[PDB]
């Protein structure tokens, strides 16, 4: 079982795995906010971080490696900090989620599409 | 482990007294197991087998036919344990 | 023997060493940094920069 | 190399005995010392939403 | 067969108090020259390895094992070897391939 | 085998393995003579049980850690409330 | 003694002639079995052991050899590489014929194989749409 | 400088580590150590092959010499671009697929002119067998085309 | 001095068989008190057929033996001390002419063993000659 | 090439796989003081 | 594959149960069976896109279901604790090949330090009975042993699972981020029932040896005055207890972030309560 389950079964209304959007944003025209990005690339490169975990909320990871080399070995210190990253990615987290939910309401509105004509 | 001929006497003879085939009274070290005694030829295989699960070795089935008395039993024990006195 | 007595340019068969790039937190010195010897020839020199040649 | 016959184990030492609840003292303490500071752990970290109760006004 | 098992054993026992009598030689043993006791099987399975062939006969069995042990699995590679180098000749030979994309360049 | 034991002191009534062993061979109508052999295991005053092997083997020095965690809330909150 | 004074002979195809060879090997005459000359066979050479194992031999009996368990003057067997305890020997007879395991084998994983690789366009996956990350010229925006 | 207790005691063992050598070499190994020069050695260019007659033997041995002396200096040629290329790819870490392309492209054109001059030639590699390849692959572009486009 | 001889009687095939099959028994059964139930079983059914004649008795034991032969567990019980087991043969010792072949400063460390030793080679000799001849 | 590779992977298991064979090593002593030649194991143990 | 016993290629570790424990501890514990899980760490990026990934991921997934289930049906300890070893180098196998080299690492070294102490526990209750290693002679040990046994049980649950231990801030890590990850079905089933299937044989290896009936025979020496095993066994002891918790704060520069529902997170747990009582009560014997 499963949801895979379900996309044998109904392929035009659940999307599948790692889904791109397929459709033009601001569909309900809300003042959608821009997501921006407070650090750049060259204290990026700098960080010597790597290419899997250069989301938009790396100086939360910068931050975090800042507290690691503060206090090393002993990196017990930083641990509640170290939750405010790890909640950032949550935050990262739901909002894929609620792509991934509205994605399932657009293409459930395709199937009344279906039956527009 | 160290052992002696008697701590082997005393084991041979106790776990012959626990058997219940044979009496506790008329056993003795030079008794026969076939005729002496009420065990069958079966029985044997029993008493050879409450040997090796002891004594730790398991012994053939020639050498079981060999084993007819505890005295015998006793020798052939001292001879793996190699205690010799 | 690896302080001064490195694989320099002008032989084969010395322990070579290679090093990578220390990362730079916030609180180091230069935190905004690009990567230095950008240059191509600049990578696997082995002294040859500073040879008199 | 000691021995018993057809009976248990000699009566062990004080070390043995005082190893043995110093071995179960720090491996439950350590236990339920993570259970008290991190329960975070074992029912998850974030609280996982249900993704069935969404406005669709919110998500357009 | 119970008379030949106790021929069988008479033999055994003879050849057992044999080989306690000489194995166990205090005079063979003090010369100080190593060796090994007069064993027939060891010296017949050594001659049986070693002088085999005046007992091999051109025979349809032997033949058969000869030809498919080893100059069958011999032609079939010698043929796979030829013919997949011989199409690679072919293919390098007529121009197909690049000398930026070819295999095996020993660099 | 330095200590042997007498052939008396072991008896099957008070084991009761061997006493549930024996009712059921003897509603089979059947007898097992090696039955005395087994006395001295299943023996409830050297050997443990089975119910209190398994508590002391899981739980083992459970008093000693909830002790040594009262005392490391005892003494972390002096630190760091 | 050398290899040219002990040596199989010719095949014998006289009763005498088995009698005497069987004489030569210290080998009863009943035992003795020569091998059939088709070419690959051995000349005035007895057919010995063959059975599953030399290690299906007892341990028990006091052999000359423990280390062969062989008496003084047996006779080696033929195949005696082949048939020793290192190779291809076992102590019981085995349970099953021996196309039973690798069939049963066999059976296991090409129903594994067909399981795995059927399900391998159908995967589990949780309710993620895609992970995001700043490629120059996203404009990708929030819910906010 | 001291951030962390474990880079000040990581400094500390460097330091305890790099006193008594460096004090070695400035004291006893610096002192007492005579001034020599020695100077990387030059070749000059003796005639190529296509000036060799057939019959001459003086000439093809110093040929063939300069043949491997060249072969031998461009083996180290594409040996010293890959140590560049490894270099990259140890100094940028994370971001070797962009910094590590171009040097990539300068060791697979050195790898695929390398392979134009000497490649197929075998063990033994004379200055004529070179020649031969070179006149052959000329004849071929000039009448077939490029190689690998066909015919 | 005797040797065990290869004929084998039908009472020591039974009596074999029942050895194997109870060391089966006790390798399918671990308890002690299962397997002693289940071997009282098995002696009544070895017990039932022993009022059969010779031929009877010699099909059933070759069906015990085939039927054993079909139950058999892949791995039964054997002690490690003894033949078939894990800790079979251990350690090979030497034939104690190596020490015959030590250094003389070597053999310095255990004179009076080795004096012993050599007046046990006296009596070895003596037995020899006076057990195989000369 | 020999080469040596120096990152905190390597150099944190070959720091574990030491200390296990320490401490088996020091477990060792006393499950093999009744085997004859004990040097034959350590030493083979250490080429290990 | 070769090195690391897979499927097919996995019959060298009951023969290596004839080697002498120590070395059998190095050898499957750490050395041998690991180091070709190393150079699959190494080659994870040509394994995270090729086929071999698929392959790989069917491989151990198989070898995992083979060895707990061979673990719960032997009769051997040396070869319980082998089994045991195949199935956690199958499941950290089967990680690799999706990626997370990392933690595959982070199961390595804890998997490394509680197999060497059970290795050497075994040692010691094979060294103090007679050699002979059949789960169905030892019976009692729980109380005979009351320092071994204490050791066995620490780095049993080690291995089992029990929270808060070296093994379980791996496994847990393991478990989950391939249950936020995409998982082929077969392989999503193979893992939950191999993690119950090792506190099965785990469980079962505890009513056997321990906490019953002592079945070995009339004569055995059972005593734990032995000390210079002990010693050790305490080092690694200590390590077993604070060894994940000093890794899991220094081999991740970046911590992995579970987002997973509640029965899902709780789906390890449980199976462990499940496999626990059911490696458990069904081994426990009565009369019929
Ligand atoms: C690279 C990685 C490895 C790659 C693969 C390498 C080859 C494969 C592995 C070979 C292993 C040997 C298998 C032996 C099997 C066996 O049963 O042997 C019976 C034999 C029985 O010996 P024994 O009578 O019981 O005596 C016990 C001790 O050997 C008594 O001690 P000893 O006096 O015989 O000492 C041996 C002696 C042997 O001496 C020599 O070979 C000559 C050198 C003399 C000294 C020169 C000074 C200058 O070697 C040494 O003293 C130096 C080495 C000792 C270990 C070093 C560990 C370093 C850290 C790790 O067992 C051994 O010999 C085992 C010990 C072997 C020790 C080291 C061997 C030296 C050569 C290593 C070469 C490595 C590559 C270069
Ligand atoms: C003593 C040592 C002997 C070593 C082996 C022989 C060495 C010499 C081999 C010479 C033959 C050879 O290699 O010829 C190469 C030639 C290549 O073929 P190619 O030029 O492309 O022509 C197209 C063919 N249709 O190939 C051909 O032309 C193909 C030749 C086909 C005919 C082969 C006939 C073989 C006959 C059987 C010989 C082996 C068995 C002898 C009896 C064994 C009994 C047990
Ligand atoms: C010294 C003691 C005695 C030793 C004996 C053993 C000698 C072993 C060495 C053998 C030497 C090589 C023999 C020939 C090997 C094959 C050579 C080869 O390249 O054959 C290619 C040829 C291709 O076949 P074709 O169909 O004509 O080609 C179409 C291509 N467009 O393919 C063919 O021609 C295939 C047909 C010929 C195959 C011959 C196989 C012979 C096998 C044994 C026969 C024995 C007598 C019966
Ligand atoms: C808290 C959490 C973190 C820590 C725990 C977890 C990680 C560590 C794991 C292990 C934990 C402790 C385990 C302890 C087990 C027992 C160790 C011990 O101290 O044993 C005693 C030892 C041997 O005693 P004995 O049996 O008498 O041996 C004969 C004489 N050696 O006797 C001695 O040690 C005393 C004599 C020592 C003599 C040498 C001392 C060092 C000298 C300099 C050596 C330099 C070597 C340089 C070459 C190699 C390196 C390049
Ligand atoms: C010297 C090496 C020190 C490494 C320390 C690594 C580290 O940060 O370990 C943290 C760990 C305790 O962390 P934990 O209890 O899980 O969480 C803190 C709760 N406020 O700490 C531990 O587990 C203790 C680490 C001891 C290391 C001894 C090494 C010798
Ligand atoms: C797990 C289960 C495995 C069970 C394996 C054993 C099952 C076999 C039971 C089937 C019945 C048999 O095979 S009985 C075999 C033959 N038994 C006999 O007693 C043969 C007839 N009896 C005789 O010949 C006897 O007179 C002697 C000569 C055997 C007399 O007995 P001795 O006093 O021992």
């Amino acid at each position: 079982m499963g949801n895979a389950l379900t996309h044998y079964m109904k392929p035009d209304v659940m999307p599948g795995p790692d889904v791109v959007p397929t459709f033009d944003p601001l569909l309900g025209f809300k003042s959608r906010k821009e997501r921006v990005m407070i650090a750049t690339q060259e204290e990026m490169e700098s960080a010597k971080l790597p290419l899997e975990f250069r989301d938009y909320c790396a100086h939360l990871a910068i931050a975090y490696q800042a507290c690691r080399s503060d206090t090393f070995p002993f990196v017990y210190k930083c641990a509640h900090q170290k939750h405010e990253y790890l909640t950032c990615e949550y935050e990262d987290y739901v909002l894929r989620m609620k792509e991934f939910e509205r994605e399932r309401r657009l293409l459930e509105r395709q199937k009344r599409l279906n039956k527009a004509a | 482990p160290p052992l002696s001929l008697k701590l082997i006497n005393e084991r041979v003879l106790l776990v012959l007294k626990l058997y219940d085939k044979i009496d506790p009274s008329k056993l003795n070290v030079e008794s026969h197991f076939i005729n002496d005694l009420g065990l069958d030829s079966l029985d044997h295989v029993e008493v050879i087998m409450a040997m090796e699960d002891e004594f730790g070795f398991e012994i053939p089935d020639s050498d079981a036919e060999k084993l007819l008395k505890p005295a015998d039993i006793i020798k052939y024990v001292a001879d793996k344990e190699d205690v010799y006195e | 023997y690896f302080k001064y007595n490195q694989n320099d340019w002008t032989r084969k068969g010395g322990w070579r060493v290679i090093h990578s790039r220390k990362q730079c937190v916030p609180g180091d010195e230069g935190y905004p940094k690009v990567s230095d010897r950008s240059a191509p020839s600049d990578y696997a020199a082995r002294g040859f920069n500073e040879s008199p040649l | 190399h000691v021995v018993s016959y057809r009976n248990g184990p000699p009566p062990h030492s004080k070390a043995t005995k005082i190893g043995a609840l110093t071995v179960g003292g720090a491996m439950w303490w350590w236990v339920i010392w993570h259970l008290w500071h991190e329960p975070d752990h074992i029912t998850g970290e974030f609280d996982y939403p249900n993704s069935r109760k969404w406005s669709n006004t919110e998500l357009g | 067969e119970q008379e030949f098992i106790k021929r069988k054993h008479e033999a055994t026992l003879k050849l057992r108090q044999e080989f306690l009598k000489q194995s166990s030689n205090p005079y063979r043993h003090a010369t100080g020259e190593g060796g090994t006791v007069f064993d027939a099987g060891l010296a017949r399975f050594q001659a049986m390895r070693v002088s085999n062939y005046e007992h091999f006969k051109p025979t349809g069995k032997s033949f058969r094992t000869g030809l498919f042990a080893v100059v069958l699995p011999i032609a079939l590679y010698a043929w796979a070897l030829k013919a997949e180098r011989d199409g690679r000749e072919e293919k390098y030979r007529t121009g197909q391939v690049a000398y930026k994309d070819r295999q095996f360049k020993f660099i | 085998p330095y200590t042997v034991p007498h052939a008396s002191t072991y008896k099957v009534e008070s084991v009761p393995q061997l006493v549930e062993v024996k009712e059921a061979l003897g509603r089979q109508g059947l007898k097992d003579p090696w039955l005395r052999n087994e006395v001295w295991r299943y023996e409830p005053k050297a050997f443990g049980t089975h119910r209190s092997r398994l508590n002391t083997f899981l739980f083992r020095g459970l008093g000693v850690g909830f002790c040594a965690f009262l005392a490391t809330v005892a003494v972390e909150y002096a630190l760091g409330i | 003694g050398w290899n040219k004074d002990y040596k199989p002979g010719p095949y014998p195809q006289t009763e005498k002639e088995r009698l005497a060879a069987a004489k030569k090997y210290y080998l009863l005459p009943e035992e003795y079995k020569p091998y059939a000359d088709d070419g690959l066979g051995y000349g005035d050479y007895p057919k010995l052991g063959y059975g599953l194992g030399v290690e299906a031999k007892d341990s028990y009996y006091p052999w000359d050899y423990p280390e062969h368990k062989r008496n003084q003057h047996e006779p080696i067997s033929a195949d005696h590489d082949l048939y020793s305890e290192d190779r291809w020997s076992q102590a019981e007879p085995p349970r099953y014929s021996n196309a039973y395991y690798f069939a049963c084998f066999l059976g296991v994983m090409s129903g594994c194989l067909a399981l795995y690789y059927w399900l391998d366009d159908k995967k589990m996956y949780r309710p993620v749409a895609a992970k995001q990350y700043p490629s120059p010229g996203v404009k990708h925006y929030t819910f906010e | 400088e001291p951030r962390s207790p474990m880079a000040s005691f990581a400094e500390s063992v460097l330091n305890v580590i790099d006193g008594p050598i460096t004090w070695f070499r400035e004291s006893i190994v610096e002192p007492n150590q005579q001034k020599q020069n020695w100077y990387h050695q030059r070749f000059r260019r003796v005639p190529t092959i296509d000036q060799c007659y057939t019959d001459d033997a003086v000439c093809r041995f110093e040929a063939d010499q300069q043949f491997r002396r060249d072969r031998m200096v461009d083996n180290e040629i594409v040996n010293i671009l890959r140590q560049r290329f490894e270099d990259c790819t140890l100094y940028e870490a994370p971001d070797h697929m962009v910094k590590c392309r171009p040097l990539m492209d300068q060791y697979e054109k050195a790898t695929e002119n390398w392979f134009i001059k000497y490649g197929d030639l075998g063990g033994y590699a004379n200055a004529k067998t070179a020649y031969m390849k070179q006149k052959h692959r000329l004849i071929w572009e000039r009448r077939h085309g490029p190689v690998g486009s066909g015919m | 001095a005797q040797v065990p001889l290869a004929i084998v009687s039908h009472k020591r095939q039974v009596c074999s068989l029942y050895k194997r099959a109870l060391r089966n028994l006790e390798s399918w059964y671990d308890r002690r008190n299962v397997y002693r139930y289940r071997a009282v079983q098995l002696r009544a059914r070895f017990d039932e057929n022993r009022s059969k004649d010779l031929g009877e008795g010699i099909r059933l034991l070759a069906c015990g033996q085939r039927e054993l032969f079909e139950t058999r567990h892949f791995q039964p019980r054997n002690f490690a001390n003894s033949a078939g087991g894990c800790a079979f043969e251990r350690e090979v010792i030497p034939p104690d002419w190596v020490l015959d072949y030590w250094h003389p400063l070597e053999k310095a460390q255990y004179p009076e063993y080795f004096a012993k030793r050599e007046q046990r080679k006296k009596e070895f000799v003596t037995w020899w000659e006076k057990q195989y001849g000369k | 090439v020999m080469t040596f590779l120096f990152d905190w992977m390597s150099l944190l298991f070959m720091s574990f796989v030491l200390m296990i064979s320490s401490l088996v090593i020091f477990y060792s002593k006393e499950y093999m003081m009744n085997d004859n030649h004990i040097n034959r194991f350590i030493m083979l143990v250490l080429m290990f | 594959m070769t090195k690391s016993a897979q499927i097919p290629f996995s019959s060298w570790l009951p023969a290596a149960m004839a080697a002498p424990t120590p070395v059998s501890a190095l050898v499957h514990s750490s050395t041998l069976v690991t180091a070709g899980v190393y150079l699959l760490i190494r080659f994870n990026i040509i394994l995270s896109t090729s086929w071999l990934g698929q392959l790989m991921l069917l491989l151990s997934g198989l070898t995992m279901f083979m060895a707990g289930l061979g673990a719960n049906f032997e009769f051997d300890l040396k070869k319980i604790i082998a089994l045991s070893t195949l199935s956690q180098l199958g499941l950290m196998m089967s990680i690799l090949s999706m990626g997370f080299l990392k933690l595959a690492m982070f199961h390595l070294l804890t998997h490394a330090l509680f197999k060497a102490l059970l290795f050497m526990c075994a040692g010691a209750i094979i060294h103090n009975m007679n050699n002979s290693q059949d789960i169905r002679l030892m019976g009692g040990l729980s109380i005979h042993m009351p320092l071994t046994s204490a050791c066995f049980n620490v780095s049993n649950l080690a291995l089992c699972g029990m929270p808060f231990l070296a093994g379980f801030y791996s496994k847990d890590m393991i478990l989950e981020i391939v249950s936020i990850s995409n998982v082929n079905m077969f392989s999503f089933f193979l893992y939950y029932f191999s993690t119950g299937l090792t506190v099965s044989y785990s469980f079962r290896l505890v009513y056997y040896s321990m906490t019953g009936d002592l079945n070995c025979g009339s004569l055995n020496m059972l005593n734990d005055e032995s000390w210079i095993m002990l010693r050790g066994m305490m080092g690694l002891l200590i390590m077993s207890i604070i060894g994940g918790s000093m890794l899991n704060w220094l081999i991740f520069p970046f911590p992995y972030m579970i987002c997973l529902p509640i029965y899902m997170k709780l789906l390890t747990l449980f199976v462990c309560i499940v496999g626990g009582l059911f490696g458990y009560l069904i081994s426990l014997s009565n009369l019929f």
